[PDB]
RNA sequence: ACCCUUGGUCAGGUUGAAGGUUAGGUAACACUAACUGGAGGACCGAAUCGGUAAGCGUUGAAAAGCUUUCGAAUGAACUG
RNA sequence: GGCUCCCAA
RNA sequence: AAACCAGGCCCAGGCGACUGUUUAACAAAAACACAAGGCUAUGCAAAAAAGCAAUUUGAGGUAUAUAGUCUGACACCUGCCCGGUGCUGGUAAAAGCCCCAGUAAACGGCGCUAAGGUAGCGAAAUUCCUUGUCGGGUAAGUUCCGACCUGCACGAAUGGUGUAACGAUCUGGGCACUGUCUC
RNA sequence: ACUAUAGCUUUACAUUGUAUUGGAUACUAACUCGCGGCGAGGACAGUGUAUGGUGGGUAGUUU
RNA sequence: UCCCAUUAGCUUGUUGGUGAGGUAACGGCUCACAAGGCGACGAUGGGUAGGGGAACUGAGAGGUUUAUCCCCCACACUG
RNA sequence: GGUUUAAAGGGUGCGUAGGUUGUUCGGUAAGUCAGCGGUGAACCUGAGCGCUCAACGUUCAGCCUGCCGUUGAAACUGCCGGGCUUGAGUUCAGUGGCGGCAGGCGGAAUUCGUGGUGUAGCGGUGAAAUGCAUAGAUAUCACGAGGAACUCCGAUGCGAAGGCAGCUUGCCAUACUGCGACUGACACUGAAGCACGAAGGCGUGGGUAUCAAACAGGAUUAGAUACCCUGGUAGUCCACGCAGUAAACGAUGAUUACUAGGAGUUUGCCAAGCUUCCACAGCGAAAGCGUUAAGUAAUCCACCUGGGGAG
RNA sequence: AAUACGUGGGCCUUGUACACACCGCCCGUCAAGCCAUGGGAGUCGGGGGUACCUGAAGGGCGCGCACUAGGGUAAACCCGGUGACUGGGGCUAAGUCGUAACAAGGUAGCCGUACCGGAAGGUGCGGCUGGAAA
């Protein structure tokens, strides 16, 4: 319950879901 | 299931000494498939009565169980029990 | 050219959809394997319809053809 | 000839 | 396989899903059609089409129907603009017009403005310069394939980008084979 | 582009009448439609004359 | 008697029988009916390694390696 | 050695293999126990002897504490046969529920259209503007139409979990308590596997009132791709089918037995069966848990082994 | 002389990712410098497998026939390398743009999912307290 765990954890979700949107419609 | 008290009382007398004999092996086997056939009966029309199903999934584990005690204690009245009532499948 | 009514024609071979039966399987449907079945603007290919490519012909045998090659060939087929 | 299957009936 | 008879095959691109249709007599195709999608019109003497009319088609069908029009299997999708032009609403003895509002899978646009091109593609059936530059392939490649992006002058139903199967289509490279050639 | 015009559309007169309360409402008998007289509408609609819009749908021409 | 299931099915002399041949010797070892055999108690495949006693180490359990020493196996440029 | 909060309980069940098995009688001898026998260089351990000592060399006593064979024992586990009723299940009765599926019915509110009255604004904000309005809004009355959600009760209760709330009915399921009934250990857990699984999202077809991603406009700001305001499309609703995720949380897996007090509370008769807060022993690093344990113990499953890279 | 007295410091409680103590800590993009590692038209190797065709010696079988090492061919697999171009990540400084989180961090925070933005992020729907205030 610090809080710093957490929002490690939000920044990568982040990054990998701005990745997969920005991969997607590209073939 | 349109089970009652006189059809318990049918089943009891038909399989199992006496009519009395309610807690037979023979008897909660017969009962139970009864009301395994009725309540798929009532699922083919209520597809989606998902607390139907699993409480007909618990009968089917408790027939399970009860045949398997029948296997440990005496083999030929397993066969005369599944013989007579149809229930392999 | 298109339509309407009434008729006719399409050698032979291949593939193997739906469906069905039999075994297993399920609470019951589903689902797996074998046998069967014989669908399709399906396949190969005569008749037939068309006209790809090349050669020939160009006061031609013919005011549009011939030979070889090639497309379709149960269909939106061809034909009286 | 009938039978089977099909729908475009 | 005994003669006659009797598929050449493989790798990789563009376009069009596919079977069909077409310029009788120089073009068979990437053009047309297509199954399918959208929009609009139409309550039934329907709208719509022929006819001076009668009458007929639509259809003896009835909104899961009929007609007009664009797109063209399928997959992922289909951004911004209603300013302009269309369309829809609120004189003789009232319409209109105005004004306001709406409509882009309407025509059209995406440089002071109505909005100043989203995704995806890109020297492309589009690139003038130009045989652009780099990589591959060849002894050597103005064609081809893969990339780059200052796109003269791509771009989302006059559809964008892909796509298995299909093609007497256009285009590049191999193997087989040979009088196409050395001759 | 100029000038016409088929078609479509607006209004007036005719077809076309009655009553109430004019500006609307109501009526039935003109007129229209349906079923085999009855039903549904109704002085509207449709049609004729005139008139204003619209009209590359069609025509004659100019450039 | 080592790891990998990001290796789940493997097997046709393969499992058994009859007979024959062959071998120092039994045997599918080889050759001329039946369909069996092995498999989550890990078959098959892939990777890695010679194996023990020693030795070292730790209170012990255990762990590391087999340099010298001893035992067994494999090999002698590659087949 | 651990898993409430440091890494660590699977979203929840059912269930295959496997693991564990109430009480009692009689066998058996697989596990277990005991006796006897065989087998198991050098090095390593007490005692010597020789290296002038020592390393070292060597001899002898003490290790064989593994494996194999063969004789006995029967307490426990296993296997076989029989018995019991406490566990478990079936029956009967009582009571209870927002438990599930399906069909019908209802009122308040909101939106749109039509008509009547009426005219200078309504709406919105910290203040405004965009917006709607003399081609007649807001407001008010009536007619008509359609979709969605169920005020008070209402904080408790039910369900494996996710979840479940207008009324009513039909069809199901299930919990708890007792029985003077029945069977007689029939049990627990459970790798695979299967089923269910909020919201958002996807496909086909209906429906489309409110709200509202994206988007458009107006503001606030140095800018505002936000917070505020006005519009607004998917979605939000229904049926069928996918998908399989969550702070799916009690951040606490399931069974069984035992161990203090207080304060409330629901249900059928003091007492279960629940559902909430302080708090002994004990546990814990502490915060804290404390009969609904995170205490005392047994069985089985899941998971952890410094952080980032990296789910 | 005039004139009204009502609107920055201390105590208690609470939260904290601050302890040089809010003139605090602190994320993310773009730009810069080193290191490791992905995708890619293609292209170059290494040994093994399957099938076919040839095929030594030495036995066997009836001056020829099987058996076979080795050779050629094709494939397909596995293991490696390189490649125009094109993507993350780690570390070091700090150039640039902001202020997302830590206090109710100035719009409570976080979880899942969807859409959208130069970036931290924003918004919708459901959930949680690991939130104040009430
Ligand atoms: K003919
Ligand atoms: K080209
Ligand atoms: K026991
Ligand atoms: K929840
Ligand atoms: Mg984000
Ligand atoms: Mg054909
Ligand atoms: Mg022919
Ligand atoms: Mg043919
Ligand atoms: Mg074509
Ligand atoms: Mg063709
Ligand atoms: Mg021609
Ligand atoms: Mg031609
Ligand atoms: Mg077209
Ligand atoms: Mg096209
Ligand atoms: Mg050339
Ligand atoms: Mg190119
Ligand atoms: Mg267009
Ligand atoms: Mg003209
Ligand atoms: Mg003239
Ligand atoms: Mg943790
Ligand atoms: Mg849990
Ligand atoms: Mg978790
Ligand atoms: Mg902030
Ligand atoms: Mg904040
Ligand atoms: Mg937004
Ligand atoms: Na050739
Ligand atoms: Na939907």
């Amino acid at each position: 319950p610090n809080g710093k765990k957490r929002k490690r954890h939000k920044m990568a979700t982040h990054k990998r879901k701005k990745r997969l949107k920005k991969n997607r419609h590209k073939k | 299931m349109y089970l009652d008290s006189a059809k318990k009382a049918e089943l009891f007398e038909k399989y199992g000494k006496s009519v009395k004999d309610t807690g037979s092996p023979e008897s909660q086997i017969a009962l139970f498939t009864f009301r395994i056939a009725h309540l798929t009966e009532h699922l083919r029309q209520n597809k989606k009565d998902f607390a139907t199903e699993r409480s007909l999934k618990m009968l089917v584990g408790k027939r399970r169980r009860m045949l398997d005690y029948l296997i440990k204690v005496d083999i030929e009245r397993y066969r005369a029990i599944i013989k007579e009532l149809g229930i392999r499948r």
